[PDB]
RNA sequence: GGACAUGGGUUAGUCGAUCCUAAGAGAUAGGGAAGCUCCGUAUGAAAGUUGCACGAUUUUUCGUGCCUAUCGAAAGGGAAUCCGGUUAAUAUUCCGGAACCAGAAGGUGGAAUCACGGCAACGUAAAUGAAGUUGGAGACGUCGGCGGGAGCCCUGGGAAGAGUUCUCUUUUCUUUUUAACAAACCACACCCUGAAAUCGGUUUAUCCGGAGCUAGGGUAUGGUGUUUGGAAGAGUUCAGCGGCUGAAUCCGGUGCGCUCUCGACGGCCCUUGAAAAUCCAACGGAAG
């Protein structure tokens, strides 16, 4: 908000529809769950000094979820102490991902 | 004269090479008024508290000519 | 300029030093009107002939077939008068047959 | 009840205005979604060009190419023809949630041009494959 | 002395001309005439500034296809600038500050693999379009009433100074600024639901409605208005000090008011109301 209206960054590495997006309440970590199974974990680290611009890198690329009728991951959830993960599938599944 | 309303590109647009000067202005309002002159356009950003203001003064770079009140 | 004439439409304006001046301003631009029915077309705003350089593509044309020369409700008719002669040249071609 | 499935009829209102059809279902009898006679109807946006045996095979699977355009669209917006055409591959696959989950709109339309090329290919429907003039 | 003498004085990418055409004029083609010359302006002209495109180069001698004057307007049409300051004399020109237009290439970031959404009117940061074919702006009479805005005029306070003042007079007079431009937001034509007369809505002026009313929801056009930036650092007015320092430059109310402009109507027309330069768009699907 304090750098453009236009988004800071732009990220295309899905290989379909990005359904949710989470950000971790505490840690500098968010989520990314598309229909195409796979979800995309990054770290963002904000620093309150004006110079200090945000670092965004990625930190891993969870897989191995079900797609069914071309519906993958449906929803993702931070965890409100730690880095675990809830993710939602097509399929009922519900992964942890500490 | 596009009104700036954002800290970080005011930060960007000043260390970007089309900045040649920059003019601080303190009116009776107690707000900071960053004036900063590009190729066409001169930038403005209106500030209300003075020590994130004092901040800015540091984090803009030193090669920039900042002058005070006119 | 003396003689004034319609091109000298001066509005009269108070400047900072506490003076009033006089500004020409130009004629208002005219939306472009549909070629079919005459009436002007929707989504394109009026600035002047020059002045429609500088608009982006999208902002000068309406997303349809025909759009930004041809009304809708003349693109609706003139696809509808299409149709119904095409059949009528079918339904002949085939009587004829 | 002039309004089936299956049957060809064209678009006369909208972006894809003067477009053929085909009426993949009827939803006549009103829906919260599209409170008026809606249809979902799948259509062609880029009509397949001339075929010419000298051009090459990847040049003339190019031309042959078709992009389609599935979306609902009022009764009084279609406009209804004598012609008809009915497909294996295009009965079932219309559903809500199609058109709910964008990953599936994305599916039906290449799951519709895959059958638009291999219907060009048998040669059939070659009027509604056409572009029309207007 | 507008006389004489001697010097000084007119600064522009944005103001005008320059460009376009008007009625007409006019050279050229041809024809007259002994002749100075006249008629003639797409006329029985081989009327193309590199008319255009195509091609592994075609008997290394070019084949195929397509389309077929100039002058005349310092009041008509037309890309683009404002404010403050400055001279003995020049300012939209000069100084200071702030913008805008046109054209030119690369570069950087973003976008599509010839983009999506909305039932629709249509919307968006983008989203190729040859030949050929169209459409629009330019571009169009006059009159009347209504609505909107601006400035000016009127006036209530607030402030400042100058008055008048034995007394009365919270009184008298004067002043009280925001430009071009750039940002965000702010209302008659159409679409969707709808099917209407027991006629409704409604103008200052009865206009429209099964060729789809009232009503509800939208869409576009923003005349404007709101908030700023520009911008107080400027200007003005009071106080001082010796250029400098203080303050204020405010809040309203308004009207058949005057001036200018815009919007929505209603007539009268008749002879149904210049042209071109220029700009934009559509159909079209050549090519990759």
């Amino acid at each position: 908000l304090d750098f453009s209206s236009k988004p800071y960054k732009n990220l295309r590495y899905h290989s379909r529809a990005l359904r949710d997006v989470s950000y971790h309440p505490s840690l500098p970590l968010f989520c990314s769950g598309s229909d195409d199974g796979d979800v995309q974990v990054f770290h963002g680290r904000v620093y309150s000094d004006l110079l200090a611009n945000p670092l965004i890198v990625p930190l891993k690329i969870l897989r191995n979820h079900k797609v069914v009728d071309n519906v993958g991951v449906l929803s993702t959830c931070w965890h409100p102490k730690e880095a675990w993960l809830f993710s939602a599938g097509a399929g009922g599944e519900i992964r942890m991902w500490t | 004269p596009r009104q700036i309303s954002d800290i970080k590109q005011f930060l960007e647009i000043a260390r970007r090479k089309d900045a040649t000067s920059a003019r601080i202005k303190k009116n009776t309002n107690k707000d900071v008024k960053f004036k900063l002159r590009c190729s066409k356009y001169l930038y403005t950003l209106v500030v209300a508290d003075a020590k994130k203001a004092e901040k800015l003064r540091q984090s803009l770079p030193p090669d920039l000519t900042v002058t005070e009140v006119g | 300029l003396a003689y004034n004439t319609r091109s000298n439409r001066t509005r009269i304006i108070k400047t900072p030093g506490n003076n009033i001046r006089y500004l020409h301003i130009k004629k208002l631009g005219t939306i472009p009107r549909c070629g079919d029915t005459g009436v002007p077309l929707q989504g394109i705003p009026a600035l002047r002939p020059r002045e429609f350089a500088r608009l982006s593509h999208n902002k000068k044309t309406v997303q349809r077939a025909y759009g930004g020369c041809l009304s809708a409700n003349a693109v609706k008719d003139r696809i509808v008068r299409a149709f119904l002669i095409e059949e009528q040249k079918i339904v002949k071609q085939k009587l004829k047959q | 009840k002039i309004l089936k499935p299956g049957k060809v009829a064209l678009i006369t209102r909208g972006r894809f205005a003067g477009k053929k059809v085909v009426i993949l279902q009827a939803i006549d009898q009103g829906s919260k979604s599209h409170p008026f006679g809606h249809a979902v109807v799948a259509g062609v946006e880029r009509y397949p060009l001339k075929v010419t045996k000298s051009m090459g095979a990847k040049r003339i699977a190019r031309r042959s190419r078709v992009k389609p355009f599935i979306k609902v669209v009022n009764y009084n917006h279609l406009m209804p023809t004598r012609y008809a055409l009915e497909l294996d591959n295009l009965k079932g696959l219309i559903t809500a949630d199609t058109f709910k989950e964008p990953t599936q709109r994305s599916a039906a339309r290449k799951t519709v041009k895959k059958t638009f090329e291999e219907k060009y290919q048998s040669g059939k429907s070659a009027w509604f494959f056409t572009p029309l003039r207007f």
